[PDB]
This record gives C-alpha cells, structure tokens and sequence, in this order.
C-alpha cells in the first residue's frame, strides 16, 4: 500500500485482516440444528416438474461419490414421494374396481365365461385413454388419473 | 417474434462499440408499422397550461403504460417529457472563470444517489440489537435545489 | 330441496391435503438483528425435535429469508414429515399438527411465526379471499399513500358480513441519514468521490476484482471489522485524506439524524403502490366482499386509485343444456324423449350434494364434474329405459 | 353433450374442467368403439 | 449497500420505464428491498409462450442496462422463469470432517450449484449459504496511523 | 458539444418518476457563427481563452 520515510512497508495484512469468508453472511441455515446448507430447485414456468426432478444419473449422483470426509447428503421438503404414492392410490383403486367390478358380474351371471367380456372390455379403454391424451398433449396428470378413475 | 430477437441480439455485440453518450441514450428495437391508428389528442380548457406541460404530464402518467398495453410496437409522443434544463451563460462562465466542463462535474457529484452501508451490516458481532440503513447522498427533487449546486 | 342443499354449499376450488412436508415463517418487529431471530428460529426447531418426534423427520431452519422477502428480520423452517404409515392419527395429519405449532407461537413468544399446509392447487385461488393493491395515481409521496393505506386498513376494521384484513409487510423502520456539508468539504480539500467510496466499502461493502480459488474463479470483496461499524458513534472512526496531505474525521463534514423510512418499497404498474392482504368475511364470499372493498377506496383521498367453480359454470352449464337436446334428438326424434331424459338431472343429484353436505366435503372441483359423471349415468339408466320402450 | 360443453373452460380454471371431460370424453368414444367392436366380437364369439 | 429509496429510483424505476412494447401482459409487480435489491416480475396471459416471453422483457430491459449504476451492472442481472414453489430442497451436511455452514456453502457452489440450475430446465437455483470470496476486513486506526483511505 | 447540442449529464426524480438532467445554454449565445467566440475555455496556467 505505501513505503513510509524510513523504508518501512505498509502491507494490508497489517492494515487489514484477510480470510476466506463467504460473499454473503445474510442467510445461514441449520439442518436439525446443526450447520448446513444445500440447494432449493426451483422450477422454470412449463417444465415437465416430476420428469426434472427425476431427470437425474445425477442430478448431482455424479457430485455424490467425489465429497471429501464428512460431507453427505440429505432429504428434507421433497415432492418426488407424493407423486410415487399418488399414482400407487389410483393404480391401487383400478385393479380394486376390476376385482370389485368381476365380483358383480358373478353375482348376475353364474356363466364364468360371461363375467369375463366386461373385465377384458375396460382395461383396453383405459389403455386407450393414454394413448389418446398422449396424442393431444395431456400427462399422467392427477385429473387425468382420477379422469380414469371416474 | 423470433426475427426481432436475431438482429437485436447481433446488434448487441456492436453495443460496446459505440459511443458511451449513444449507449446511454435510447437504443431501440421494435416492430415497425408505418402508419398510425388511434392518435389521441390530450389538451387544455380551464386550468391553462403549455404545450410541454401537458407533453410531460402524458409521458408520465400514460405513454408509459400504453407501449406496454396490448402489443404496442411503439408509441409515438407528440412533443417531450420534462427535464432539468440549464441554460449556461458564456459571459458569467468567464467572469468567474469556468467552464461547461466544471458544470457537468458538479452536478455528477453533487446531484447523485450513494449506496451507504448499515448499521449491524451483513456480518455482525453475535449480540448486537439494532439493524438500520444508512441514508447518505440523493438526487435532487426541485429547481431550487439545482440552483443551489457549488 | 334439491336447490337448497346446492345454494347453501359453501364453495372451494382444490382440496388442501397432507403432502408430508410443510413449512413455517419467521418475522420479527422493526430492526430486528440475525442474533435475535435465530433465538425464536431455535425454538421453533425444537418443538418440532422434542413435541413432534412421532410426526417430524427432519427439519431445515433458515435464518434471514422469508417468502414476503429477506433480511434479518425475517426467517424460514422446512419441515419434513415421517411417511404416512408412521402417522396414523387425524392428529398425525399436517391439519393438526399445523394447529398445535400454530397455537404454540403465538403464546410463548414475542414476535410474529405462523405454520400452513402448502396450498397444493396455485399461490392464486384461495377462495373467499383477495389480492388488493393501492395504486399511488397522482404525485402524492409514498407517506401520503402510507396514510391512505392505514385510512383504508382502518375503515374496513372500523365497520367490518365482517372482513380479515392487513398489510403486506411495510414494517416502516428508522434509518440513519448523514448530511455531509458540501461546502465544508471542499474548505477542508476533501473530494466528494473519496468520501463516497470510504462511507460505501466500508459500511456496506465493494466489488474489487476477481481472484481465482482452487480453479475457479471467486470475487475479491472489502469491508471493514463489524465493531468499527455497528452503531452511529462508529462514524467518526473513519478519517478521509485531504488534499493538503492531511486526515479529516467525518464528524468535521457530517451531521447525524434519524429519519422514517420504508424497507421495501412496492411497485405495481410502473407506479408506487401498496398491497393489502385481506380474506372475505366468515359469512360471505370473495364477490361480495370485493366489492365492499372497491367501494372504501373510492371514500379515500384524491390522487388514490385501486387494482385487483366461477363465472365459468353458469356458461358450460347452459350449452350442456343445448347439446344434450340435439342429442336426445339426433336419435330420440318426438320432443317428447328430449324430455324424459331432462328430468333424471336432480334426480341422482339431489343424493350427490345430500353425501357432501352431510359429510365434511364441499363444492370443489371434483365435485362438479362428480356431477356430470352422475349426470351421465342418469342419462345412461333413463335412456335404456327409453329406448328399449320405444 | 353435459361434458364437451362443460369441457369449454377458461381461466385458471382450465385444464382442471377440461382434462376431467375429455379424459372421459374420450374413454366414452372409445368404451362405445369397444362396445361396437370388441364387446359385440367378444360376446358373439365366446359368451355361453 | 443501497438503501430501498436508492434501488427504488436508480435501477427499479430505470427497468420500469424502460419496459414496454411486449406482446400478451397483464401486470407488473415490484419490490426494492433495503438490502439493496430489487426484483421485478412479470405476469403474461395463461397459453402464452414463456420461451418467447422471457426474451421479450429480457431483451427490452438490455436498453436500460447502460442507464445503471457500474456497481449494479457488474453485479448479478437475472431474468429466469417464475415459479413461486420449490421442489427438490436438498441438505449439505458434514459427519466427519467438521466443517462450517460457509465452508459447505462454498463448496456446494464450487462443485455442484453451477451444473443443478444448467441440468433439465431448471428456472433458477437457490443457494442455502454463499460462495467463497477474498474478504478483507479493513482497520480505520490502522488506517489513520499510517495515513490511508479504503 | 454541451453549449451548443447538449450534454446528458446525470438522472433526477421529479415527483417519483425518474427524470433527465441536460445541460446546453441560452439561445442567444447560440445562435449564428459569430456566437463561437463568446465561450472561453480554461487553459493549464489558470486562464480563459477564446
Ligand atoms: C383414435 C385416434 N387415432 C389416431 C390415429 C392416427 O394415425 C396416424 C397415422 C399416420 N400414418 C401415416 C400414413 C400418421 C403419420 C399419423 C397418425 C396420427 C397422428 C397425427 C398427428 C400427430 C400425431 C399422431 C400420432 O399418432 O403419433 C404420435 C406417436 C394419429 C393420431 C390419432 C389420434
């Protein structure tokens, strides 16, 4: 910084102390009370949500094997499970309206052969649906599972 | 929609090299349609004013919100918004010894708004009660406080 | 009866339901510090650790980011949940659980944390509530619009058939103004530039350069010891170089004063604005109240204006009433099949509102088309007995 | 003619009245091709 | 540094103005904060393009962008997809090799960060913490006692 | 080029909005050829030159 009369030199250590600190010091977070911190995904406006949560091989599994000792990874504020148990309750309740649907049909026609048309007749309906809506633009959507459903 | 963005985007390469007073200024990139539609006349009857009173008073109340409204290419004002004009006088320039040049350095001093810290900033001491901002310089408001610029 | 049990049917859009994860926010009074909100964000970890064992996994606390912004005032905890084979109680549910929290903060404590299911449908659509906004239209200041804020808060609350309203979150805290004598400064040959920059990298901080770190490439920042910038007395620890080659405290140049401003300062449509959020009355709904809302800010003063199943049922409705008598035509031709079909509507109806009023559901989305899917098998069980007759 | 109607949305309130009509919408279409085609075939093939 | 009446009329009010002649909109919104930012959103008609739309306001903003301070222009310029929700909020913790909630946030920025926000159409990243920087913290004594200025 | 086409010095706020300072001069001193000679510039050794 400067060169005093006598020679003496001003460095900024001695004006100043130096560390590697962080850039911001506003936010600080604490998993279970104990120093951490993380990343908070935010989607972009039109993303295929599910599919860019699950667009994954990563989506850090390759940042995941190289962390030194100590660091780990951890899950809290997840969406991904509500949508592996949202399709698991509807799939659930399909075959559970066939199974009840074929009971019915029993009960009516004492012909085994008969109660078997309308259980081989709905799930190509079905099937249909998801080819159909594929083909205008509509997902595996929680209306459009309940769509099924109805 | 897309033809806008390719030549704006290449013009955007030539930005830096242009004159620094034409890069402040009013670089434009719109869609162009060479005739008018609604022109809508905005005048005066009881409360007189001038033809700049009134030229102001629509760029800061409508124009803004009109190019905007709707799909506007762009809108079209029909005289100017208002500004801190300075008429200089060569003769008292000289009489006191001055030059433009002194004029525009002291209004980009004087006439300016400082990013000021805070009190208990972003690292603080664990302890510390208070968090304040600092106010420090502001760009001035009237004609008498231009007037008043050393 | 049948319209009765329909009218009187409250109306919602999207049922809220558990996801196993919610969350809670902080705020503190005005000017609080990051050492006095990580105390309260402490203790609302912990009821979540020690009182919620059986229900939290995990927590995630956050201290100066809020969802109305940031700063140290504000604060975050993200909740994760046990899965929900572990909770099997209705008290196990994110309803009851956001209850008792809720409960709990606002007892043993002194500012202001909330808790609420994550509203899975949109931020947009609540239902019996609203978005109001204070459009400053001429150019009154932003204290003038401060007033005709707290004149329309006021009003509403004055005669609330009632009302629940409050303000985004304006808070309006001290700052501390310093005037530096301009005159003085060039009698003592101090530059106006020097004294800028001494004030701004050290009370608030400056981007140097860049520096590179283990590869990549970091910022270079310069600030100062927090103990020599804490409070107002710290200014006059600093000391400008003048042009006769000599230091000039800042107490020589400066004057200290408090002042009344705002922390943030909202702005809708290119002008000044503030925004009030308010919910419908417990009796009415979104409709009624926005109107006895819009009605308030046209009683407030000059140069103040204002800016914001549905409107969509009556209309589909009423074309489903046309196309179902072309089709009960297009093969049903008489005027008298097009209505033997027409009554079978209330018919099944009657018994869908009838299970939905005695139980604790509502008029929401799958319950309108709940409608037409019972519509649709009412016109199935009607038309057999139609076409098979005929 | 209650759901196509109905399925004329609008808003927010969109896809949520569209997707449910068409969804079934079309699962009639094809429930009824099923029940011209398939049902009638399967019926007439094997049934008693 | 700035104060909310600095950014309120220095970068904010300079965006505003100059954000106009932009097809399908139906609002905009604001907030300067004291903290010295502010950000700006803008709400398009549902059905509307949002590859397109973002361009729109990103583009006509890059005209302004010389009429900002050098301090806001050297500092992070945003414009990304909105989406008010997160998703995935994944934790960093340390078992081990004890490190603290700035030595994660570093590296979780220095390793993974840069790659999550660029992977599947991610609208922005958040970052739970900051990234490492060459901190300096400056003595006003030792200032004094040798004769220097920051 | 200040006295004689104007010079965009520096924004103000004029009742909220944003504003534009310029800087140029009174018509008269402006006007024809003649005018040039009226403005002095200041030189190194503290003095005015036409
Ligand atoms: C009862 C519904 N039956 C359908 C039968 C169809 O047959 C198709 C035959 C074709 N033969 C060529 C001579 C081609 C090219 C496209 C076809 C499409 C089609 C058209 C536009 C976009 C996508 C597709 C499509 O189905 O592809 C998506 C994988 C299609 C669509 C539907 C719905």
């Amino acid at each position: 910084l400067k060169v005093n009369q006598d020679g003496s030199r001003v460095l900024l250590r001695d004006v100043a102390k130096i560390e590697l600190g962080g850039e911001n010091y506003d936010i600080i977070a604490e998993f279970n009370g104990q120093p951490a911190s993380g990343l908070g995904i935010k989607l972009a406006t039109g993303a295929n949500a599910l599919d860019t949560a699950a667009a994954i091989r990563a989506e850090l599994a390759k940042m995941e094997p190289f962390f030194p000792s100590g660091l780990k990874i951890v899950y809290p504020y997840d969406t991904t499970p509500f949508v592996k148990i949202s399709i698991h309750e509807v799939v659930k309740t399909l075959v559970e309206a066939i199974i009840l649907v074929f009971l019915v049909m029993y009960l009516f026609l004492q012909n085994f052969r008969a109660t078997l048309i309308p259980t081989i007749a709905v799930p190509v309906v079905l099937l249909g649906t998801f080819a159909v809506l594929a083909a205008f633009g509509f997902s595996i959507n929680t209306l459009t599972m309940f769509g099924m459903v109805l | 929609d897309i033809a806008q963005v390719q030549v704006q985007n290449k013009l955007q390469l030539a930005m830096p090299l242009l004159p620094q007073e034409v890069q402040q200024q009013g670089v434009s990139v719109e869609k162009s349609s060479s005739s008018f539609l609604m022109v809508v006349g905005v005048i005066n009857t009881d409360g007189t004013m001038t033809q700049e009173d009134i030229s102001d008073y629509v760029a800061a109340n409508m124009k803004d919100a009109i190019s905007r409204t709707s799909g506007v290419g762009d809108v079209q004002l029909f005289g100017s918004q208002y500004a801190m004009r300075i008429w200089m006088n060569p003769n008292e320039l000289n009489k006191f010894q001055l030059t433009p040049v002194d004029v525009i350095t002291a209004i980009k001093a004087q006439n300016a708004q400082v990013a000021a810290g805070q009190l208990g900033g972003t690292p603080p001491v664990k302890g510390q009660q208070l968090n304040a901002s600092i106010i420090a310089q502001t760009r001035l408001t009237s004609t008498e406080e231009f007037g008043k610029i050393l | 009866g049948m319209a009765y049990l329909f009218v009187r049917l409250p109306s919602s859009f999207l049922p809220d339901e558990d996801q196993g994860v919610f969350m809670t926010m902080v705020q503190l009074p005005a000017g609080a510090t990051q050492e006095r909100t990580q105390k309260v964000l402490n203790e609302v970890t912990h009821y979540y650790l020690t009182k919620e064992k059986n229900n939290v996994e995990s927590v995630f606390a956050v201290n100066g980011f809020g969802f109305a912004g940031r700063g140290q005032n504000t604060g975050i905890a993200f909740v994760s949940l046990k899965d929900w084979a572990d909770r099997p109680g209705e008290e196990n549910k994110v309803e009851a659980i956001t209850m008792r929290a809720t409960r709990a903060f606002s007892q043993i404590k002194d500012a202001m944390v909330f808790a609420f299911n994550l509203p899975a449908i949109v931020e947009l659509g609540t239902a019996t509530g609203f978005d109001f906004e204070l459009i400053d239209q001429a150019g009154l200041g932003h204290e003038k619009l401060t007033q005709a804020r707290n004149q329309l808060l006021a009003e509403a609350a004055k005669h609330p058939m009632l009302t629940s309203v409050r303000p985004n979150g304006l808070e309006d805290t001290p700052q501390f103004k310093i005037d530096i004598d301009q005159e003085k400064a060039q009698a003592l040959g101090v530059s106006i530039n020097d004294i800028n920059t001494t004030l701004g990298a050290a009370w608030g901080g400056s981007y140097v350069n860049d520096f590179i770190d283990r590869g990549r490439v970091k910022k270079v920042y310069v600030m100062s010891e927090a103990k020599y910038r804490m409070l107002p007395d710290d200014i006059g620890d600093w000391y400008v170089r003048a042009a006769d080659g000599q230091m000039v405290p800042f107490s020589a140049f400066s004057s200290s004063r408090w002042e009344y401003g705002s922390p943030r300062l909202e702005r809708y449509n290119g002008l000044p604005s503030m925004e009030i959020l308010g919910q419908a009355a417990p009796g009415k709904s979104t409709g009624e109240a926005m109107e006895l809302m819009e009605q308030l800010a046209s009683k407030l003063p000059t140069g103040v204006g204002y800016d914001w199943s549905g409107n969509q049922a009556p209309s589909l409705y009423a074309i489903s009433l046309i196309v179902v008598f072309l089709c009960l035509a297009a093969l049903y031709e008489s005027w008298s099949i097009p209505f033997s079909v027409m009554l079978v509507v209330p018919l099944g109806v009657i018994g869908a509102l009838l299970a939905a009023t005695f139980r604790g559901l509502t008029n929401d989305v799958y319950f309108q088309v709940g409608l037409l899917t019972t519509i649709g098998l009412s016109a199935k069980n009607a038309i057999l007995i139609v076409e098979f007759a005929k | 003619a209650v759901f196509v109607p109905m399925a004329f949305f609008g808003g927010s309130t969109g896809a949520i009245y569209r997707q449910f009509s068409i969804t079934i919408v079309s699962a009639m279409a094809l429930s009824v091709l099923v029940a011209l085609i398939l049902t009638p075939a399967l019926c007439a093939t094997m049934l008693k | 540094g700035a104060d909310a009446k600095t950014v309120q009329d220095t970068v904010t009010q300079v965006i505003e103005q100059n954000m106009n002649g932009i097809d399908n909109l139906m609002y905009m919104s604001s907030n300067s904060d004291s903290t010295g930012t502010v950000q700006i959103t803008l709400t398009f008609e549902s059905g509307t393009d949002a590859d397109i739309a973002q361009v729109q306001v990103q583009n006509k903003l890059q005209l302004a962008m010389p009429l900002l301070p050098q301090e806001v222009q050297q500092q992070g310029v945003s414009v990304e997809k909105s989406s008010s929700s997160f998703l995935m909020v994944v934790g960093v913790i340390n078992t081990d090799g004890t490190m603290t909630q700035e030595d994660i946030s570093d590296y979780v920025a220095a390793n993974m960060k840069d790659a999550i926000s660029r992977t599947s159409g991610v609208g922005d990243v958040q970052l739970f913490g900051s990234q490492y920087a060459m901190r300096i913290w400056m003595n006003p004594n030792e200032l004094n006692k040798f004769q220097l200025t920051p």
